[PDB]
Parts: C-alpha cells; structure tokens; sequence
RNA sequence: GCAGUCAAGCGUUCAUAGCGACAUUGCUUUUUGAUUCUUCGAUGUCGGCUCUUCCUAUCAUACCGAAGCAGAAUUCGGUAA
RNA sequence: AGAACUGGCGAUGCGGGAUGAACCGAACGUAGAGUUAAGGUGCCGGAAUACACGCUCAUCAGACACCACAAAAGGUGUUAGUUCAUCUAGACAGCCGGACGGUGGCCAUGGAAGUCGGAAUCCGCUAAGGAGUGUGUAACAACUCACCGGCCGAAUGAACUA
C-alpha cells in the first residue's frame, strides 16, 4: 500500500568537489568534470554542505525506491569516477586476417577506426562520446584501454567497439575475430 | 488470391499521377541543391531551348568492359543556351505560413523585356497600344535597396527573376519566359552581394556550369491530346 | 480574457484534449478564439503509444483511393484543429462556424504583446503528477509526423528569444516604476485602506 | 459522525414461535448497518446463517445503535472478513489501521473491490477486534503508525506536504 | 476558490423583445428571483444564464437544443437584468423558468 | 532452468521466456 | 571552507502538530483548523481552538497544509490547544494577510454595499493617481 | 485450414536441433454440411482473360535467433506485406 | 427446429440505449406549468471537469441484455489478500571460512566399501566435526555439502486466490 519516503546521505570525499544548481549537478574532481541532470518525481538527491550529497524523497511507491537506488548507484558512479576514473581494458583477437586498429582523435571527429575486419575493404569506425580517451598501446597488437571520467560514456564507447565488430549473420564459436571487453572497470592509480 | 495466379506488376506508375496538364508552359523546380560552395555567381539554375538531338563520339572509360578503351558514341541532345538576363533579386524569407516575398530588386535595363513580360505574361500581343511596365520610380534604388536590407536579416535561400531571351534564333516567337532561380553559395551576407552584383549584368551557361558536371534536367513533355489507356498507361 | 471580444489562450504545457473541450464551448459561445504556442501543449501518456494511435490514422490516411480527403494533419495547429472537429457537432451550419472561428498558431502569430492565457486549471503540471506514463508534447508527436512542424519549432526558438529580451527590460522598468510600495503610503489613507474595504 | 460508515446497530431478539414447550433461546449478532433498513436485513441473513430460522420466527425485541465509545483515535482494526469473488466467499483476517468503526467499513470495502474483486451482491463480515497498538501485525500501513505513537516518529512520517514549503 | 460558479437558481422571462427600425437588433429581459448579491453581479459581468429547452408538458418541442444566455449589462442593477438572445429561443418562451 | 531460456528465447515471447525461472 | 554547497531545497513537511491547515470544501462551509493528532498517514484528527472550530477526523489529503507553523509538542487535547493559540499569536494575523490564507484581507473588500464606502473606493486610486504622478516627478 | 497448451514417446545418449501421438483449449470464415433470414413482378453460371485495391497464417528478398551451424548446401523458427 | 409458462411486438407512441419490432422507463385526447423515471453529469451533450478512498499506466478502458468475444494454460519474483515456517537468541543476497574419532556397517553377489539394491542409527568430545548432498570407477580410488562460524542488518520464502 505504501510508502512514504526519508532522506538518504553519503559523503562527499575532499578530493571531489560538486556543484548543483536545479536538477543538474557538476560532479569535479582531478581527472576532470562531469554533468548530469537527475530529475525524476518528487525526489531531491540534494548537498548539504561541500561535506554530504544527501537524498531526499517526500514520496514513495515501488518505482521510487526502485529510482531512488538506481540515483544513488549513479552518484557514486559519478564521485568514483572523477577521482578514480572508470577503465576498460579490451583485447582484439582475429583469427586470420590482420585487424588494424587506431583512434583518429587529433585529426577530425573522435572516433575509433578498425579497417580489414574480417578482410573488410570498408572501414568500420563509431565515435567517443564525451572527455574519455583511448590509447591502444598495441604490442602485437592485442591491448586497448579505455579511460574517462564519465562511467556511463566509458561503458557505452567500450561497448560500441564491441558492437561494431559483431557478425550476427555467421556463428560467433567460429569467427572468433572481433574486439570484447577483457575487464571491468576498474581500480585508481597512485599516478 | 482470389485472383490471379499468375499476378503482375501493375503497369503505369501512381507518382506520375496526375496525368494532366501542366499549371504553366515552363517546369518550375521545386527544390534545389544546398549552400556547399562558392557564392551566387554560382546560379542553380539556367535554362535553354531543346534544339534537337546528334550523336558525339568520346574517349570513354568503365574499366571492367573488355569493349573498355578507345572512341566510343553517346547520345546527345543539343540545347541552345543563350545568355540570359538575371534582372532582379527577389527577397523570400522563411517563416510559418510560407515565404512571402519582400522586394525585388530591379537592374536600370529590361526595355523589351518588360514588354515580353507584358506579353501572356501580361497578355495581349500587341493588340491594343501598351501594354505597360511602370518605370524605375524617380531613383528609388533606395525602396529596392532598404528591402534588399531586409532580405539580408533572414533568409530564403536568397532568389533570383530571370528571363530567357528566345528571339536569338530558333523560335519565331520573341517572348522571354521569366523564371525563379534559387542562388545557393557560402555565407549569407556574401550571398547577398554577389547576387546583387550579378544582376547589374546578363550571365551565360560558361558562369554556371563546368563542363562534363552532373545537372539536373527539369522540362515538360511532348502532348498528345486526350488518349486511352493502351499509350497512356 | 474571460470577455466577450479577446480571447487569446496560452497552450504551453496545458492538455490538448482539455484545452479543446473550453475552446470548443466558447466557440459555441460565438467567440473567435487564437490558440497559440500550439507547439508547447503536451497530452499526456507515452509517446510510443500515442505515436501508435496516430501512424493508424497516417495509414489511414494513405487511402482512400480517390484523391479529396481523408486526411491526417502533420503539425501541433492542425493536430489541435482536428481536435475541435471532433469536439464540436461536426454535422451541423453552427458547428461548422464555431470551427470557422478557430485559428490556432504555432509559436506566437504575428505580434500578439498582449499575454496568452492559462486557463482554470489545464495545465498539465498537478494533471500529471502521481504521474506520468510519460507526457509528450505536440512538437514531440510530430517531428515523426513530418514539417510544418520543423518550421514552427524554428520560429518559436526566434519568437521565445526575442520575447524573452523584451520581458527581462519590460520587469526592470516595471518594478522601478513601481517601488510604490516600498511603502509610501501610511499618510493617514494606509489606515482608510484597511477600514474602508473592512467594514 | 457525519453521513454514516456503517455504526453498528446492536440488534436483539427473540423467537416467539409456538405451543410447543420448545421456543428459540435468546440472541445477538450486532451487525455494521446504517439503521433500521439494514437492520432487518442483517438479522434475516444472519438467521439464514448459522442459525436457520424463517422470517417469522425470529422476533427483533430491541434496538441500539452506534456511536464513537473510546476515542475517534485509534485502533487499528483486525476484521474478519470474507470477499466474493469468481465462485463464494473465502476467507480473511484482514487488519488494516483505521480511524475507527466508522471509517473500518469503507476501508475494507475498497480493500474488496479494488484488490479482492467485489462488486455488488455482498456483505460484509464476521467480527471486528481492537488490538494493542504494539501487537499489529500484518502490517505495510499500520506498522508506520505504530511506530508513530512511540514517538520520535511522528517527528518521522510528518512528511506528506514536505516538498512544498521552502523553509 | 471562486467568483461564482453555483448553481442555485429561478428566474422569470420579462420579455423578449424583438425589435429593429432596421437598425435595432434584439433584447430580452430577465428577472432573476433574488440571486446575484449585488457583488456577484457587478465584479464578473457575463454569467452564462442556460435554460433547458425540455418538455414541459404536454407535448413541447423536446430538442436537443440547450440555451445559454449571457448578461449583457445590468438593467436594474440589484435584481433585473438586461441580456439579448442570440440563437433561437423555443416558440414565444418569454415567461419560462430561468436557471442553470 | 538453462533449458527452458534456450527453448523460449529460440520461440517463444521475451517475456514469457523470464518468470517462472526466477 | 566558506561557504558549503546549496541543495535544491527546502522544508514544509509537519502533517504532525504545528501544522496550520488550510480548508478543503465541507461542513456548511470553510474555516482554519491544526493537526492534534495524526492516525495514520491519511486519517488525522482537526481541530481549532474557540468558536465553532469542532475536531473532525477527516482523510486529509484532499485538504492541504498552509505555509504556516505554531510551535508547541505532539499529543494534545483540548486545554494544551487553547493554551497554544493564546502562546504563539501572530498566527492569526498571518491568516489574515496572504498564504492561500488571505481571509481578513478578502473579508474587508466583501463588506461594500453602500453610498459612503463606495466613495473611499475611488478615492484610493485618486490617492494612487497623486502618487503616479508624484513617481513622476513633475 | 491454422494455432496454443500438455508432452507419452524418438532423436546413439538427450522431451523441446528436429520430429511428436493420446488428450485438450482456441481462432479464422477461404472447403464441406447445416439452416431456411434475403431475393422467384428475375441475383446472368463455372472456368479463363485483364484491370485494380488488399490481407497475413511470409515461398523469396532484408534484418535476426537456434541447430544434431566446421565450411558449405542446409533444417526449424522470429521480425517483417 | 419443435413444446411448455408468461410478457411484449404484431396492433403501442413518447423518454433512455449511436443507429435499432419485441432491452429498460413508460401504456399516449388537447394544451401549459411543475417535478420526476429509466439513465446520465469533460466536450459533442441537459447536467459536476463533484466529494471521501483505492488500484491500474496497458490508451487496459468509457460494455446491463446486444453479431458486447476471448479460452485452456494461466505466468507471474504486478498488486493485494489468505495459510504454514523462519528472524534481534540475528534470519536473508553475496562473499568469506572449518571438518579428529568408535569405524570402510550387517545382507547378498563377480561387486557396495558415504554416494547400483537392501539395516539399524547410538556416541565421543563437543564453538563444531552426518554411519553423509551432489559430482566417480567395472569395483576401489577425491573434492564439496551436512553441521558449524564470520562480514552485513531487518525482515524472510513457500501454497492458494482474486
């Protein structure tokens, strides 16, 4: 039959600074910023004090609680993710045919390109959304990582070099050939 | 299916519905290509007269053909183009509800011009003494010119009145068939007076297009009258 | 506006088919009634469904053959103009005044300084709220449909910008004009206020 | 109160019957109801319940109604309840916290209709018990407000309005 | 909260006066019983005044044709009431129960 | 469990597939 | 450290004690009444403290809280209600002013029929008109 | 005619790659029957031709899932007119 | 299709129900005023954007009867309700963690010995350490689990029903 809801409240870290005006918080730390608008019914996820970012809720039902734990995942995510970072480590393996793989990010819109995919002339290549950086540091050619700020514009770049080299159409048992995520994501750096 | 087994295509298409006569004697292009590159010296469009077909002989090239290399013939249809007369700028601005226009913008010189724009353009060819076009109103550049002002604080695609002049061989008939041509190019201010300095002046095919570029042709058919289904369709 | 000769509605954030109801009434009334910030209004529910419901209407509208009607309307004035029909007796002379006298604009016509008005409560913010399967907004509903659409987004962007100029100047001017009271005032009259409405 | 909820109308009798050495012994069921109309009614259907009788044979001797004895304030109600829904009736325990007797009726009719199915043709119930304010338990609404009288917790539960102020 | 908005509500017909050189248009008079408080009348004018147009009784054109009326101007200030019609009214209505 | 996913998510509706494992 | 955050903010909540309600539609009317004490979330106990303000219990919330606090304790009875009204003041002249309140300040205006009030009417604008012009300057 | 459920059973072993009885609930209205509502001051028959518009329970093409998919021919199935 | 018992239609208007012989209200000389039935009150459309509450978010759905469809199966961790058990003596999700000894137990059989089939079931000491939960080999051959402990803290899962 319920609810009636109270108010939630975490810590803000001396490495993290927010600033929050409207619905629309800047989460800032020392890898760098990030901005997302929460908003949602009858919630406040609010700061008290440069100390506590603190959540509130007049109301509740199911789908509250249900938001309010998905909000409270997310703001971790965020000051996590400024002071930590957030880090993919992917690892192409091909079979046969050679992948060549590089980001074009000083020259033109950021995006990773992968050319010879399974012996493709075409070249196949999705953008970075958002701040996060990509170096490869290829060996032989096995290596990526995947490095931002913002935790949601992370796992979707990393996913999108996993969706890109997909092959619906043939068996994925057989053709081996592709880029998939070798971790998750990840620890901090004394660096 | 009830029937048939054994079913076809439908023959004749419904986007070339209407079969019907066209609204005006002269195709009027309803859209044109984008503000890529250089500025109104650049007109979309130009117009000609079908003169008849030949047939050219040319250096080809498809590699994949073994009948690839040498001199091969291509079907032509030559048009005579004359140099045409960009007498105005027209103003259309977008809004909602449409574009209405806010000036035109005369050149000092269409004399005969103007008559052929009296001609069904007005109507009447020669019948009763006139018929008229009222003359640059005392040195009113300036009404032209305020306009031509306010055509730059928005944005039509920024637009040309043209006209064809027949009377150079072909055609018994004298009388120019004006047109709208869209002036596409790079920024609008720009836009603006290149388009305002083409006007002072007739512009020929050699300021429009490059030879060999692709171009878009737009015209009205061959009537033949009313028909069955057997032609038609 | 509640009068008889004004009348000019505010559709931002208000309810379509609740807007349409007193729009239908007071063209019955006999009143020429400008419904503007067509774009703005949002009927509620998600958009998906409400997107479905109209796409039959689109397939609907794909036929008869013949040529001369039916039709589906692509655009936030049409789409409110088709609402009246249906609101008001379609078949009738008077209906069909009453729905002679609507005009409905997107973003704002051309000038109209005087405000456009709330109506006694239609918008849609308390009439959600519980809530809100989703909400959709007209100018969401059709940019799916297709443009007369893009055009009037365009120029509420232009119209709202420059209205909004004008509103920063015109509440400067008007509290500056008015510190009237920043009391002053008392002057025996401020007690004569009290007990003169009072008694 | 005001318009009704269903104030219980003590409903007594006999039966007052016949020359034989027999007659019916004395009773009570003290039904929700919202006076005499309902009174009869209840009596009839009780009789035809657990006891048997007729109309005839049973006698209404009395009448006494309902109000508020105790405090508007607070139980919290434990009902015996049945529903009728897509066959009979089946049975409850249902313990909802109310305001009171009045109050108690509505509470579980929308707890019928809405949840239970029930629709027309019903009835009612079995009893009603009081219960210390402790002792709840079945439990999303009333275990809110139990805490609340001890307090702290009405200082809790002061939410509704909340975001609405400012201050 | 409101203004008016209630329905209680009588009235009388006066008088329905229809009426040119032509040049005049159309009057009619109303006499609501007590009603509109002198305040309710004078902040607000333009009530809607909307007799149902039934069967009354035996056979009246019973229609679907519902009637509004609306006050034009006071004429009589506390009590009697000039309003105009506009429509069409059923036959020679003057008389008639005014109402919501 | 395995088996069941295997047979709903090759035909049957997404939804269907889900519940009765859980 | 000077200053802190900000958070989107603030504090209304009090369906408890202290809380000044404002009326919904019922009785033969419409008055001010204060929550003595709470049920449950949606059955509260009203009341008022002199006159005809009797204590309804009512489900509240088609019935909605005003801007205004008193302040005093929970559980209360008819002798603590009287108390608190005479301790905290102010309250009722708040009520008259403007808070979905307003009900002094509609009550003087609803009071006007007459030949003398009429003419005090006019002259608060010819006294606003003085000061326009006054704004003016000249 | 087609579908759903259940799944005995067979598929080397394995219910469910595939095949799948008994039983059982449906759906459609396009075969057949049943009826006798409509037309006996008159509805032109089958079939075919040709012209149109449609339907989805999709044979192919597009995108996809599974496999008893090594490739690869393939099988089954989803979305989809 | 063909009976019974009755009302209506036929031969019965008018009001309701989108339309509509037999559904509801209603049995009708005329005319008017009043007030009502059936049934309805966001607009079309009288007349409420009524009041107290609760569920639902599919556009379910605006439906007595009706060419008003929707079942078996009903999932179901949707919501609710019930019935039985477990929880501040600390359950539960997850993660973490421990195991000596009477002694590898009678029957039968090529062969059961923790774990093919088939018995009794006590006890040490004792955080605790079952003649054993599943995974084995022809048969024997390990490892986990039971049972027991921690890190966390508040409810919990199973059955039926609408």
């Amino acid at each position: 039959m319920k609810y009636i809801q109270t108010e939630q409240q975490i810590e803000v870290p001396e490495g993290v600074t927010v600033s929050i005006k409207s619905r629309i918080v800047k989460v800032v730390g020392p890898r760098g910023t990030l901005t997302k608008n929460l908003k949602h019914i009858d919630v406040t996820f609010t700061k008290v004090n440069n100390q506590l970012i603190k959540v509130a809720v007049h109301n509740g039902g199911r789908k509250h609680v249900a938001a309010l734990r998905t909000v409270k995942s997310l703001v971790d995510n965020m000051i996590t993710g400024v002071t930590k970072g957030y880090k993919y480590k992917m690892r192409y393996v091909y079979a046969h045919f050679p992948i060549n793989v590089n980001i074009v990010e000083k020259d033109g819109a950021k995006f990773i390109e992968v050319r010879n995919f399974l012996g493709d002339k075409k070249i196949r290549n999705v953008p970075v959304r958002d701040g996060v950086t990509i170096e490869f540091s290829t060996n032989v050619k096995d290596e990526i990582v995947l490095s931002g700020n913002s935790v949601e514009d992370v796992s979707q770049n990393a996913a999108d070099l996993q969706q890109i080299c997909r092959v619906r159409n043939k068996d994925i048992r057989k053709f081996l050939d592709g880029i998939y995520v070798s971790h998750k994501g990840f620890i901090t750096e004394d660096l | 299916m009830s029937h048939r087994k054994y079913e076809a295509p439908r023959h004749g298409h419904l986007g070339f519905l209407p079969r019907k006569r066209a609204a005006s004697i002269r195709a009027r292009v309803k859209a044109f290509p984008k503000d890529d590159r250089s500025k109104p010296v650049a007109l979309t469009s130009f117009l000609g007269y079908k003169a008849g077909m030949t047939t050219i002989v040319r250096d080809l090239d498809r590699p994949g053909s073994k009948f690839h290399k040498r001199e091969v013939v291509e079907a032509v249809t030559v048009v005579d183009t004359p140099p045409v007369v960009v007498v105005g700028v027209v103003g259309y601005v977008e809004t909602p509800r449409g574009l209405r226009s806010l000036t035109t913008v005369w050149a000092e010189h269409l004399s005969d011009e103007v008559k052929r724009r009296f001609y069904k353009n007005w109507y009447k060819s020669k019948k009763k003494a006139f018929t008229k076009y009222s003359a640059k109103y005392a040195q009113d550049g300036a009404g032209i010119e305020r306009e031509l002002a306010r055509i730059k604080k928005y944005a039509s695609v920024v637009r040309v009145l043209v006209h064809t002049q027949i009377r150079k061989t072909p055609l018994a008939q004298k009388k120019a068939h004006l047109a709208e041509i869209q002036l596409n190019g790079g920024s609008i201010s720009e836009k603006v007076d290149w388009a305002r300095e083409h006007f002072e002046k007739t512009v020929a095919v050699d300021s429009v297009f490059e030879q060999n570029e692709m171009i878009d042709a737009i015209a009205v058919t061959k009537g033949h009258g009313f028909e069955g289904v057997t032609h038609r369709w | 506006m509640s009068v008889e000769p004004v009348v000019v509605i505010d559709g931002k954030g208000h309810l379509v088919g609740r807007l349409a109801s007193v729009v239908a009434k007071q063209l019955l009334n006999g009143q020429k009634i400008v419904v503007v910030r067509a774009e703005e209004l949002n009927i509620s529910g998600e958009f998906f469904r409400n997107k479905l419901k109209y796409h039959d209407f689109l397939r609907k509208a794909t036929a008869f053959n013949k040529t001369r009607g039916p039709f589906h309307f692509r655009a936030p004035s049409r789409i409110f103009y088709k609402a009246l029909r249906g609101m008001v007796s379609h078949k009738t002379a008077r209906g069909k005044a009453a729905l002679e006298r609507l005009k409905v604009f997107e973003g704002i016509p051309p000038p109209y300084d005087k405000k456009k008005r709330v109506v006694v409560p239609q918008a849609l913010r308390v009439l959600r709220l519980k809530p809100g399967r989703k909400y959709t907004t007209l100018g969401k509903l059709s940019t799916s449909v297709g443009w007369k659409y893009e055009d009037v987004v365009a120029k509420l962007e232009a119209k709202r910008k420059v209205s909004s100029a004008e509103y920063y100047a015109k509440k400067r001017a008007f509290t500056k004009k008015v510190a009237s009271a920043n009391a002053t005032a008392a002057e025996s009259d401020v007690a004569k206020q009290l007990a003169a409405l009072g008694y | 109160m005001g318009a009704f909820r269903f104030h219980q109308y003590q409903v007594v009798g006999r039966g007052l019957p016949t020359p034989t050495d027999e007659h019916p012994k004395i009773y009570r069921m003290k039904l929700w109801a919202t006076n005499e109309v309902r009174a009869k009614s209840k009596f009839w259907y009780f009789l035809r319940k657990l006891k048997k009788v007729k109309k005839s044979n049973g006698q209404i001797l009395a009448i006494n109604e309902i109000f508020e004895k105790n405090p508007t304030t607070i139980k919290n109600y434990g009902i015996w309840l049945r529903y009728q829904s897509r066959t009979g009736y089946h049975n409850m325990y249902k313990e909802y916290r109310d305001t009171t007797l009045n109050g108690a009726v509505e509470q579980m009719y929308t707890e019928m209709a809405s949840r239970h199915r029930v629709r027309f043709p019903c009835i009612q119930i079995i009893k009603t018990a009081t219960v210390h304010f402790k002792l709840c338990k079945r439990d999303n609404t009333k275990q809110f407000h139990k805490s609340d009288i001890k307090f702290p917790l009405v200082y809790r539960k002061v939410r509704p309005p909340t975001r609405k102020l400012k201050t | 909260m409101a203004e008016s908005h209630r329905l209680y509500v009588k009235g009388k017909h006066l008088s329905y006066q229809r009426s040119k050189r032509v040049n005049n248009p159309n009057v009619s008079l109303i006499k609501i019983e007590g009603v509109a408080t002198p305040q309710d009348a004078q902040f607000y004018l333009g009530k809607r005044i909307a007799y149902v147009y039934r069967a009354s009784k035996e056979v009246r054109g019973s229609k679907i044709r519902v009637m509004w009326g609306k006050v034009t101007r006071t004429h009589g200030n506390s009590g009697v009431v000039r309003a105009t019609f506009r429509n069409n009214l059923p036959a020679k209505t003057f008389g008639a129960s005014v109402r919501i | 469990k395995f088996r069941r996913n295997h047979k709903h998510a090759l035909h049957g509706t997404a939804k269907a597939l889900a519940a009765a494992k859980k | 450290m000077s200053t802190d955050s900000i958070v989107k903010a603030s504090n209304w909540r009090l369906v408890e004690v202290g809380r000044v309600v404002l009326i919904k539609k019922g009785q033969s009317a419409g008055k001010l009444a204060a929550i003595v004490e709470i049920i449950d979330q949606k059955k509260v106990l009203i009341d008022g403290p002199k006159a005809g303000v009797p204590r309804q219990a009512i489900n509240l919330g088609q019935v909605v809280l005003t801007p205004l606090t008193f302040a005093l304790p929970r559980g209360a009875r008819t002798a603590t209600v009287s108390k608190k009204w005479a301790a905290a003041a102010v309250c009722e002249k708040w009520a008259a002013s403007s808070w979905a309140k307003k009900i002094a300040q509609r009550e003087r205006r609803a009071a006007l029929t007459d030949f003398e009030r009429f003419q005090v009417m006019v002259l608060r604008k010819q006294k606003r008109y003085t000061v326009k012009k006054a704004l003016a300057k000249a």
